């Protein structure tokens, strides 16, 4: 979706929203995040951010009475916001499907950032970098190779 | 009367029965009286129903067709079982020699039972591994620590290994023995106090009321 | 009375390291098992398994017993 | 395997006896027929010991932060600390004011949170260790929890992350509407410790401070 290969849709062809495209926008329509996950149930439902991250923790524990309430709430508050019902709990079954895999972006981040910041030095200067690589881990004869 | 016995084979099974599908070669123990050999050996050859192992080969060599025209275990059923029935049997690493033996006679359908019911089965690696713990205990480990030469014997197989088998075995359990020689009455009871009586009560009550249950009140 | 002439006083769980060897939640289901309402626990010299003690002495409604063995000199 | 010996090694003490399992009161109490004092008298101490100790919950810390609130104190450092990172970010002073409103509000809203959870102190001490740590020579270790999603830790140079650039949410670190501890599990590079060890120390006493055990299983 990102190299246009396929339709991008915010987040499935029927099942998808507009007002989902600055939530989704980053990730290409893709459901990646923890955080995608709350920013929906704000967005699209009216949550608030304390309310949001209610549902994700309870999206991880899977309850059978736990589900039925929010799936409640998630109805009223997409008609709310004038969203059509049908289209707002289809989206809700995608969501707590992905939610399974779905990744804390800023521990993610926190690292990821790291990461780039090793990508650039190396890519600037690894006239030093690699030298400073060679010496972190100049006791494991395996990774100095 | 003790009896001594060490069986080299036609190969073994590194896994699950070493015994499955294998067959033994050749049969050489000395007899032990005493702690002394009368001299009545009983060393005999039979037949191998299949090839001898590449392994076994190596360990003192041995041709295959050699014990063709050899008996086979049913021949030797009844002499070599009188031999042994009803006297001590001390081998190295029991489970592969006995394994074998037993999977023989159950082979023959004869009713004979398993040699261990009849016979003590009694392991000589068990002791080593007592008195010289985490050390080699292996036949030729033990040879070579009591300085007894086993190689540059002209006896490859049983017979070799029986004779020095007697001597080591011999040594250690011979070795220097040692001398060594290796309600009513009354009692006061402190009863808790009334204030740790209160205190007990306070705490009860922390039990039961967090957790929902207590035995000492039920 | 309810049930109680006797509980047990002196007791390792495997948080003692020099030894013990049942986990702290098994020892406390055993004590209860036997019908004890409460549970002396003396580890060689610590508390290791103290706050689990507490943990599930709260849960099953038994009463933790304050305890702990040592050498002197 | 504690004393680092083999069963049967003659060296070996034996203390103990196959009698030493739970036993249960019947079974005790038939092996001290002859003793009832000694049964009597397990159940007399134990009713005796009574020991509260409550768990789960908290004690607070702080700051020198004169006769002022650790709340006002916080509200003061993190305004100002704000101001630093938006003249770093738009040191243009035209975009700041047009992309302002959006960190003001994030600010007072998780501002709110943070005093309202009675967190200030602790946010404050942390903040000050970490900008010491990168004064000197000290290495802080990649880890952040969910910490990134918080503009004030950003700000007060607590965290690395602009989370108003990558819309990282506050929520999944501290929320509100649950609540959720001070688990913010914050870390540094142990090779540093004794450095860090001694700062903390020089801050709140020596005998305040100790390092936590793990395990060998």
């Amino acid at each position: 979706r990102k190299h246009g290969r396929e339709e991008i849709s915010y987040p499935d062809v029927q099942w998808q929203h507009e007002s989902l495209k600055p939530v989704l926008e980053p990730t290409y329509g893709i459901i990646l995040y923890q955080e995608q996950v709350m920013q929906i149930a704000q967005v699209l439902s009216g949550y608030t951010l304390g309310g949001a991250d209610m549902l994700r923790r309870a999206m991880g524990k899977k309850k059978p009475e736990e589900m039925a309430k929010q799936r409640s709430v998630f109805a009223e508050g997409a008609e709310k916001n004038g969203i059509n019902a049908e289209l707002a709990m289809k989206i809700f079954d995608l969501v707590e499907k992905f939610a399974g895999y779905g990744f804390n972006k800023s521990h993610s981040a926190a690292y990821a950032l790291v990461s780039y910041q090793t990508l650039w030095l190396k890519a600037h200067y690894p006239a030093e970098f690699m030298a400073a690589v060679m010496t972190a881990d100049m006791d494991n004869t395996e990774k100095v190779v | 009367r003790q009896i001594v016995l060490d069986t080299e084979t036609t190969g073994m099974n590194q896994i699950g029965a070493h015994y499955e599908g294998h067959k033994i070669i050749e049969i050489g123990a000395v007899e032990v009286v005493n702690r002394r050999l009368t001299g009545n050996n009983f060393h005999v050859y039979l037949k191998p129903d299949r090839l001898v192992d590449p392994e076994a080969f190596g360990v003192h060599g041995i041709a295959d067709e050699f014990l063709l025209d050899k008996p086979t275990f049913a021949e030797v059923a009844d002499e070599f079982m009188d031999y042994i029935r009803g006297a001590e049997l001390v081998i190295h690493n029991a489970a592969f020699d006995i394994g074998f033996m037993d999977y023989e006679f159950s082979l023959l359908k004869r009713d004979i039972p398993k040699t261990n019911t009849f016979c003590k089965v009694t392991d000589s690696l068990a002791v080593a591994r007592k008195m010289f713990p985490g050390k080699r205990n292996s036949l030729d480990a033990l040879c070579a620590r009591y300085e007894i030469d086993n190689s540059k014997r002209t006896l490859h197989g049983a017979l070799l290994d029986a004779q020095i088998l007697a001597e080591v075995y011999l040594a250690m359990t011979g070795g220097q023995l040692s001398l060594p020689l290796a309600q009513a009455s009354k009692l006061r009871v402190v009863f808790a106090t009334d204030e740790e009586i209160a205190a007990h009560e306070a705490r009860l009550d922390l039990v039961q009321k967090k957790g929902g249950s207590c035995l000492w009140r039920a | 009375m309810s049930e109680p002439r006797f509980v047990h006083l002196r007791v390792h769980s495997d948080y003692s390291m020099i030894d013990g060897l049942a986990k702290t939640a098994p020892l406390v289901k055993k004590a209860a098992a036997l019908g004890m309402p409460a549970l002396a626990i003396t580890d060689f010299t610590n508390l290791c398994g103290l706050v689990k003690f507490y943990g599930a002495g709260h849960g099953a409604g038994i009463k933790p017993i304050v305890g702990a063995d040592f050498n002197v000199q | 395997i504690h004393d680092g010996f083999t069963l049967d090694d003659p060296k070996r003490p034996r203390n103990y006896s196959p009698q030493q399992y739970m036993r249960s009161e019947e079974e005790m109490c038939e092996l001290f027929a002859d003793i009832p004092e000694a049964l009597a008298n397990t159940v007399e101490i134990a009713k005796r010991c009574n020991v509260t100790v409550r768990l789960g919950e908290y004690f607070l810390p702080q700051f020198p932060t004169g006769d002022m609130s650790t709340e006002d104190y916080l509200v003061k450092r993190a305004k100002e600390g704000l101001e630093e990172r938006l003249a770093f970010l738009f040191p243009d002073e035209e975009e700041r004011l047009k992309r302002r409103p959006e960190y003001d509000e994030r600010l007072e809203t998780e501002l709110q949170v943070i005093n309202q959870m009675g967190f200030p102190g602790y946010f404050l001490i942390v903040m000050e260790f970490i900008q010491w740590s990168k004064d000197n020579g000290v290495p802080v270790g990649p880890g952040r929890g969910s910490g990134a999603g918080s503009l004030v830790a950003y700000a007060l140079k607590i965290t690395d992350l602009d989370p108003l650039e990558f819309d990282l949410l506050f929520e999944r670190f501290l929320n509100p509407e649950r609540v959720s501890m001070p688990d913010f599990d914050v870390d540094f590079c142990m090779e540093k410790r004794d450095q860090v060890i001694e700062h903390v120390a020089d801050m709140y006493g020596r005998d305040a401070v100790s390092q936590i055990i793990t395990f060998g299983t």
